[PDB]
């Protein structure tokens, strides 16, 4: 009744520090203490809680950011296509259409970020890198107009991607960079949406990804690294795309993610014994729609047909209560500053938590007012499942261009 | 030489040294999107960086300019690239560059490029001698820095510097037994030195975890470790384990214990053990104690665990 986080039973899900204080315990208590202040404020103020997604405030924030950013964002000056992605995805999520005007100005911007030899750099005249290539392609697909699709040089892109492929399956982040699970995902994501996949392009790649799965259940950034939130997403989503979901111990993984939801806060941590953060609303919780399609495509008849295997409600409550800026925009956790990153991923994670799909069965869980419902997101590409349709459909009208 | 923070700092456009070269403004286009409103300082460095890049000027001045450009956006991998082109063309002393990167990581330890640059130098020099002490210093200020662990793993592997690392683990585990990076490292060493599928060590290990989990019963890290170093043999090949946990259910209870008790029964059941239809109860039960009372954040997990069992261990 009716909010999970506000229930009196919930006082129990607070941290038992065993009497043994470490840095880890002290810092989690600090966070729990802040979060409790948020949960409790309704009681202490004597109002009824009503959870509302500040759509119009978020929308003015993103509208403006899409054109101009403060020098706060100097640190993202080599990530400009990411900004396009984050803002345009948040807007699509908020069901705010993109003016043909802005579509075309994103287009020409990204053209400028396009490298002669393929890939996109982090801004005009920057060398190409896979991360901004991924962002670029996604943002191009979100826009989904022929002009946007025509920006992408698929021949070159396929050349660039080969330039990065390594012997052992892995992909460099960029020329004279090093490998990381993120890069196989960026490669796999962009390769598919644009159709330039060849038989030998991802040859080696799944087994390299499975090497990253560690003893904890999750995937680390390279073999031997601790399991971590957004790298786990990259690996599974990379595999899903290749169809090697096969190669992981999905049960050990399933079980790692699920343990990542914080019993008190309701959101996810990225690593065991670290703090909650709203962006893992997507990176951690977006694993379940992938583990669903997977455990299903392997016959698991114990799978739910109504709900994902995480607490959808508490996630929404965390996001809606703890991660919104009143002035619009979303945050990692309370007391932090808004940014377009956390706006993108808190909203994408909100969407996941709201929408269960499974072959046939569509079922929603919308905390708060009905207006809180977001447009759905594709858990592999984190763009609208429509923009994906409309993209791949197109790029199958073309043959896989080799080198 | 002239620091970005200096009160004397002067814009490049005002510098005599730089007169021959015309800045290259950013080609953002007729009607920019995600246009960042740069400080005049940022704009100025990067206008000149663009100039030295497009000209591919391999000079001592282009080199110094990379320093400022880095300080202002250390995620700019185009600058780092050009800097390494410049270290190699200008034949710069790589220890001095190693000194520089020490300092920058110290200031921005969460930046990926900066660690990447340090690996490259270590590989150029083929000298790991400063690393473990260096990385230890970063870990002394943030003991879960991912890149710092990733650089440590890399160093240790590539140059085979294992011999004093479990000692480092113990040190750190005893500083903070809840640090999952240090548990993970423990596992990285052991599986890379002695091993677990050994019989004698699997056992100082299994041992030690239980002794921490006694000190701090709600430390998920240990439980995942203990679970980690057994689950691939089968938890049910260790029958004493069960009884030894069932000791602490009254005194040291946790959802992790119960959660672990359940993993055993699945393994037990998966092998035909004794009381297949019986054991299926103690567990199915435990799934509902978890889903309804002690671990409700995972109800959807547990409701599914109680039931994939039925799916497979039914009739
Ligand atoms: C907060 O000052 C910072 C800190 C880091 C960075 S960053 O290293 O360049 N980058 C992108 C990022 C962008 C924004 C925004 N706008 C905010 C944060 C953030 N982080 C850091 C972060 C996010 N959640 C918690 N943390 C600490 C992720 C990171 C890496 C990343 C890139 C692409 C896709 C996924 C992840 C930029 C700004
Ligand atoms: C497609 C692509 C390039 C995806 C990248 C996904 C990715 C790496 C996501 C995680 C980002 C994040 C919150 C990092 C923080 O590390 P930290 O150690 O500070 O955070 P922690 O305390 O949560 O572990
Ligand atoms: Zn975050």
């Amino acid at each position: 009744e009716p909010l999970y986080s506000l229930r009196p039973e919930h006082a129990r899900e607070r941290l038992q520090d065993d009497s043994v204080e470490t840095v880890t315990s002290i810092e989690q208590a600090k966070v729990e203490e802040k979060i409790q202040e948020v949960f409790s404020s309704y009681k202490f103020n004597h109002l009824v809680p009503r959870l509302v997604l500040q759509r119009e405030k978020h929308f003015h924030y993103l509208k403006r950011g899409l054109r101009q950013l403060t020098d706060a964002y100097e640190c993202l000056d080599a990530s400009r296509p990411w900004l396009c992605y984050w803002i345009l995805h948040s807007l699509e999520l908020l069901d705010e259409p993109i003016p043909q005007i802005v579509a075309t100005d994103v287009c020409q911007f990204l053209e400028l970020c396009q490298s002669p030899d393929g890939g996109f750099g982090g801004g005009p005249g920057q060398y190409p890198h896979l991360a901004p290539t991924y962002a670029a392609v996604n943002a191009l697909c979100i826009i989904g107009t022929e002009e946007a699709y025509n920006v992408i040089n698929r021949e070159k892109l396929l050349q660039y991607l080969y330039s990065l492929k390594q012997p052992d399956g892995s992909f460099l982040m960029h020329v004279g960079g090093e490998v990381d699970v993120r890069s196989a995902y960026c490669a796999a994501s962009v390769a598919s949406l644009t159709n330039i996949i060849t038989p030998d392009l991802f040859e080696g790649t799944a087994e390299w990804i499975a090497r990253c799965q560690n003893w904890e259940g999750g995937i680390g950034g390279v073999p031997g690294m601790e399991a971590h939130g957004g790298y786990t997403f990259c690996g599974l989503a990379a595999l899903v795309i290749l169809k090697k979901e096969r190669s992981l111990n999905l049960k050990s993984l399933l079980q790692w993610v699920t343990s990542r939801q914080m019993r008190f806060e309701g959101g996810f941590q990225g690593r065991c014994n670290k703090l909650v953060d709203g962006c893992y609303s997507f990176w951690q919780a977006g694993l379940l729609p992938l583990l669903h399609r997977a455990l299903h495509a392997q016959g698991d008849p114990a799978l739910s047909m109504s709900h994902w295997m995480f607490h959808q409600q508490a996630l929404q409550e965390y996001i809606l209560m703890c991660c919104q800026c009143p002035a619009g925009g979303l945050l990692d956790k309370p007391g932090k500053s808004r940014d377009f990153y956390h706006t993108c991923y808190c909203l994408s994670g909100l969407s996941i938590a709201q929408h269960f799909g499974s072959g046939a069965m569509l079922h929603d869980v919308v905390m708060g007012v009905p207006e809180n419902v977001l447009q759905p997101t594709h858990p592999v590409y984190n763009i609208g499942p429509d923009k994906v349709i409309q993209a791949t459909t197109h790029f199958l009208q073309k043959p896989v261009p080799g080198f | 030489f002239l620091s970005l923070d200096s009160p004397t700092y002067v814009l490049y456009r005002d510098r005599a040294e730089w007169a021959d070269i015309d800045p290259v403004p950013q080609n953002d286009g007729p009607s920019p999107v995600v246009q960042i409103i740069y400080s005049e300082k940022f704009r100025d460095v990067y206008d000149y960086f663009r100039a030295v890049l497009q000209r591919d000027e391999r000079s001592e001045r282009a080199f110094k300019l990379t320093r400022d450009a880095i300080e202002l956006n250390a995620a700019n991998y185009t600058v780092w690239h050009f800097r390494r082109v410049l270290l190699r063309s200008l034949q710069k002393d790589l220890q001095e560059e190693m000194n520089y990167i020490i300092a920058i990581i110290e200031e921005q330890p969460k930046n990926y490029q900066v660690w990447h640059h340090r690996r490259v130098l270590v590989e150029w020099l083929k000298d790991p001698s400063q690393e473990l002490e260096f990385i230890a210093d970063i870990l002394n200020q943030d003991a879960k820095n991912y890149h710092a662990w990733q650089h440590r793993q890399w160093v240790i592997q590539e140059f085979r510097l294992w011999d004093n690392e479990l000692q480092y683990v113990d040190q750190l585990l005893k500083e903070d037994v809840r640090n999952n990076s240090v548990w993970n490292q423990r596992h990285f060493v052991i599986s890379n030195t002695t091993g677990y599928s050994d019989r004698a060590v699997l056992e100082r290990e299994v041992q030690y975890t239980l002794e921490m989990i006694k000190l701090v019963p709600h430390n998920e890290s240990a439980w995942n470790y203990l679970k980690g170093i057994l689950q691939d043999r089968g938890l049910s090949r260790y029958p004493n384990l069960l009884n030894q946990l069932l000791d602490l259910q009254p005194s040291h209870s946790s959802p992790y214990l119960i959660a672990f008790l359940v993993d055993i029964y699945e393994d037990m059941l998966e092998n035909q053990c004794d009381n297949k239809e019986d054991i299926l109860n103690k567990a199915l039960e435990l799934c509902e104690i978890l889903a309804k009372e002690k671990d409700t954040i995972r109800k959807e997990y547990w409701r599914y665990i109680g039931r994939s069992l039925q799916s497979k261990h039914s009739r």
